[PDB]
């Protein structure tokens, strides 16, 4: 029955405007986080009441809500390669046995 | 060149017959081979080859095996692989 | 009781009413943008990262002095009005800038140069540490010093000890980084160098190893000979045409400064010309004891013995033998370095490591 | 699932996040995070799979079939064959190397696993421009008679910002559906150059066009069932980073004089 | 691509070129202050006369003040077959 | 590999870009990448012309 009730109540969730995509840059003591949206500009929003600014840092992919324009949760971090071209190789496979003579 | 920047200067000697003998078996260790070949005889025909030329012989070793449609690499492929690599170094 | 009613009571009442207005003032999204220009009517124009254009009125939480063309401010969602100015923290632009705070250096390791130290200390460290000498006398200290001499004299450690005692901002500009691939970025870089150094403290400007424009040598960066003047004259106009009271101290040093344009040296602003030569047998005895102070030496090793063997060597050649002697004993892993390691180390430095040319010789 | 039934915004899937929740990228350029419809599943789609989005809310509605739209979608055969391989002589030296690195792995993929040799994921071409590089590729398309994709190097550039990178990933998706697929890019040096990569403050980056080339090729070709053929002018023009291990190692130069 | 789009519609069409000193040259990419628009412009003129698209009813008349300012790749056969000199 | 480090190359061709404040930052930007991660062992690429 709960599976049937959740599907019939999905119409309210489908009509929700959704959320944007942005990255965290810096924070302040006012609980206002700086979110940089890739297609759009930058927007300073308020963190959720269930979270705080202690778990937020620079270069963090998060979820920015649409209608209320506030932070929801944290998605993922920033990838290892940065800027234009960044070569990151940790613990290669080359050893002394691979080099003869 | 003056001290204070580079504290150690290592001179790399060019590969030799005894040097390329142990290098040839390492690059060929990742592919199929045949015990009927010789490690120091193949490197003896090559003279003045760099480390990329040794890997080129190993890389081209499996190319000639695809023409005969066989899963093994005999002495016939090594003789054709060296002749192709030696021509690339003497060209240009 | 009486004062708390006239101080704490009206203050807490205004702060609670101000926070209630912050919800209507500062919205949820709080869009931002780039400020272009301001007008005396309290109206400005701000451009968001999406490149729009708007004209609104300047609201509270900002003044006329805090507004500068080219800065970033805070906007509003529906009305697009300016909420206030947003200061820029965590360095102005670049985080890899050579600016540091109180590095580790002393005057004991630079010993032997005191003849050349007295000139640079009075023109740099003295006005910063004791400003009452130049201000009360009426003289104006020079705006910078320049160094010249043979390579290997250790001209880098001369200005390194200044940053520790002055306890101020210390900047470094590589002479090879002065130019840029894109034409026009040369003066744009040098303009930002003096801009950052001029905002916070007199500080220090130290430029070392200038290969710029000298005997070409860069074929991957093409200036067309026109970028040569625009990049170099930018450093000249900042040391002459730029208005300054003598706070900015710019130091330039490299192997040979004679190949540079003497007009770029700007004579009369730099009153200190310091020359460096090879030390004698008396000075090398003090320099050798510095590098061997933290080193464990055997009983048979004598400091006066190695100095006698040293012939035509600079300060960098002495440290090379102490480093090489430590590596020779490192292979055998000995606590105290014996005398046989110093004998083999001093021979390899002056032979393979140091290549002694004839230059001017005529025996 | 039938609530919408009306015009929908074309989306593209990116990464899974939560159960019945995923991030999507609309063709409008603005990425949104919505919830996956209950009748759908995260396993029924692909990381690069293109989906549909609601008109206003941009919520996920229906998953489009595994085919995309760039230009004509390039089915690959319309009146294509004209000449054959026998009509061009003298290239038999370079023709044998291409047929072994292109036509051979598409037929028997187990030959490389037995000999222990990693087949190149594609083949480049070098030498003086304006002579060859169109003769050998045309002979392979007629001899193989399979999926073939011919897209110009500068064709990936679109008048819209976000449309450029979206059309790059859409080419590799069509090659994954049909196993004997050959991707051909004529004059790739337009979007791939030595340095020159930073466009500074003109529009965004434009490096993303090159980033998608390195991202899609390095993440795909796990079964080595897709090969990419590119033509250029000289070697000094192309990005030298393309010859590193882990990506295409093939180098073929047209003999001069 | 818009000009050559009318070749398949109207078959008896001949597209001219008027005194090209710029987009006909080679000028590979080193620096050059983001020339990619002109760089890709050269790639389009070398596309329609190269790729598998077949027309045969469309002629390309290109006029210039000197052959040295033109891309040597464009001067190769397969694109400009006959060079008519007007001394 | 034996030192358990992160191998990072240096391409001197792309180290010079043009931005606002980042123009000359890209040259020495690789220094910061070796700060946050101590096991660097920076390697140099694109040495000279081999022909």
């Amino acid at each position: 029955n709960d599976k049937v009730r959740f599907i019939k109540d999905e119409l309210r969730l489908l009509q929700e405007p959704g959320s944007y995509v942005g990255e965290v840059i810096k924070i302040v003591s006012d609980k206002k986080v700086l979110v940089k949206v890739q297609p759009e500009g930058k927007y300073i929003v308020d963190v959720a009441k269930d979270i705080n600014v202690k778990d937020l840092k620079a270069s963090q992919r998060v979820c920015l809500r649409s209608d209320s324009y506030m932070l929801h949760k944290v998605l993922e971090n920033k990838a290892d390669p940065l800027v234009s071209l960044m070569m990151v190789e940790k613990v290669p496979d080359s050893t002394y046995d691979m080099v003869g003579g | 060149l003056r001290p204070g920047r580079i504290d150690r200067k290592i001179e790399f000697p060019p590969p030799s017959v005894a040097a390329r003998a142990e290098i040839l078996r390492i690059h060929s260790r990742k592919m199929n081979l045949t015990r009927g070949i010789n490690l120091r005889k193949v490197a003896e025909k090559m003279n003045g080859c760099s480390g990329a030329d040794v890997k080129g012989v190993c890389t081209e070793a499996g190319m000639y095996a695809l023409r005969e449609r066989r899963i093994h690499v005999t002495q016939e492929d090594f003789e054709l692989a060296v002749g192709k690599v030696m021509n690339k170094n003497q060209e240009t | 009781f009486v004062s708390n009613s006239e101080i704490l009571k009206p203050f807490e009442k205004k702060q609670e009413e101000e926070k209630k207005q912050l919800e209507e003032i500062r919205g949820n999204p709080l869009s931002i943008g780039t400020l272009e220009e301001i007008i005396d009517d309290d109206h400005a124009i701000v451009t968001s990262p999406t490149m729009p254009d708007y004209y609104v009125s300047i609201l509270s939480f900002v003044d006329k002095e805090l507004l500068e063309p080219g800065c970033s401010v805070l906007l509003h969602h529906k009305t697009m009005s300016i909420v206030g100015v947003l200061q820029d923290d965590a360095d102005p632009m670049v985080s890899v800038m050579k600016m540091d705070k109180s590095p580790t250096e002393s005057y004991s390791d630079i010993g032997g140069l005191e003849s050349q130290i007295q000139e640079i200390k009075e023109s740099v460290e003295l006005p910063l540490t004791h400003p009452e000498l130049y201000e009360e006398m009426g003289i104006k200290p020079p705006k910078g010093v320049i160094l010249y001499g043979a390579p290997g004299t250790g001209k880098t450690l001369l200005a390194k000890a200044v940053a520790n005692q002055t306890s101020a901002t210390f900047l470094r500009i590589v002479g090879s980084e002065l130019i840029q691939k894109y034409l026009g970025d040369g003066p744009r870089l040098c303009r930002q160098i003096f801009k950052v150094a001029g905002e916070n403290a007199p500080s220090i400007v130290f430029i070392d190893e200038i290969d710029a424009i000298g005997t070409k040598r860069y074929d991957s960066n093409s200036g067309g000979e026109r970028e040569i003047q625009r990049t170099m004259l930018e450093l000249l106009n900042q040391l002459d045409g730029f208005d300054d009271r003598g706070d900015v101290k710019v130091i330039m040093a490299t192997n040979k400064i004679e190949t540079l344009d003497p007009a770029l040296i700007r004579p009369g602003r730099i009153d200190r010309k310091i020359l460096f030569e090879n030390p004698d047998l008396s000075t090398k005895k003090k320099i050798l004891g510095i590098h061997t102070s933290k080193m464990n030496l055997s009983e048979d090793v004598n400091l006066e013995t190695l100095v006698t063997t040293k012939d035509d060597l600079s300060g960098a050649d002495i440290q090379a033998m102490c480093t090489e002697a430590g590596l020779l004993a490192l292979r055998e892993r000995r606590m105290q370095v014996t005398a046989e390691d110093f004998k083999q180390a001093k021979e390899r430095v002056m032979k393979n490591k140091v290549e002694e040319n004839l230059e001017g010789l005529y025996l | 699932k039938r609530i919408q039934s009306v015009p929908l915004v074309i989306g593209q899937f990116l990464e899974p996040i939560d159960q019945n929740t995923g991030i999507v990228s609309s063709t409008t350029g603005m990425s949104y995070v919505v919830r996956i419809l209950s009748t759908l599943d995260r396993e029924l789609l692909k990381p690069s799979m293109s989906v549909a989005l609601h008109r206003h809310s941009n919520a996920l509605v229906d998953i489009l079939p595994p085919d995309s739209d760039s230009s004509i979608s390039v089915m690959g055969e319309n009146e294509k064959p004209d000449v054959t391989y026998a009509d061009v002589g003298g290239l038999d030296m370079q023709k044998q190397e291409i047929r072994e690195a292109v036509e051979l792995p598409l037929v028997q993929a187990d030959l490389y696993e037995q000999i222990g040799i990693d087949p190149p994921r594609g083949v480049l071409l070098y030498g003086p421009p304006g002579t060859g590089k169109t003769m050998l590729v045309k002979a392979v398309a007629n001899s193989t008679k399979a999926a073939f994709i011919r897209v110009n190097g500068s064709e990936f550039v679109h008048k819209y910002l976000g449309e450029g990178p979206r059309m790059v990933r859409d080419v590799f998706r069509l090659a994954r559906e049909n196993a004997p697929s050959i991707i051909f890019i004529d004059e790739v040096d337009s979007i791939a150059t030595k340095r020159f990569d930073a466009q500074t403050g003109s529009d965004r980056e434009v490096q993303r066009i090159l980033i998608e080339l390195l991202t899609q090729m390095d993440g795909f070709d796990q079964s080595t069932n897709v090969k990419v053929i590119m033509a250029t002018n000289r070697a000094d023009t192309l990005d030298p980073a393309l010859l590193r291990p882990g990506r295409l190692d093939r180098k073929i130069e047209f003999p001069s004089l | 691509r818009e000009m050559f789009a009318y070749a398949k519609e109207h078959e008896p069409c001949i597209i001219f070129m008027d005194e090209v000193d710029a987009i006909g040259g080679r000028r590979f990419s080193e620096g050059t202050s983001a020339d990619r628009e002109i760089q890709r412009t050269l790639m389009e003129l070398l596309t329609q006369m190269d790729g598998f698209d077949n027309l045969g009813q469309t002629k390309i008349i290109m006029a210039t003040n000197r052959p040295d300012t033109l891309d040597p790749a464009l001067l190769r056969p397969g694109r400009l077959d006959r060079k008519v000199e007007i001394p | 590999h034996h030192t358990d480090c992160k191998f990072i190359r240096v391409s001197g061709a792309e180290l010079v870009q043009k931005y606002i404040g980042e123009g000359s930052r890209m040259v020495r930007e690789l220094f910061v990448m070796a700060r946050e991660h101590a096991p660097s062992i920076i390697f140099m690429d694109e040495i000279d012309s081999i022909g």
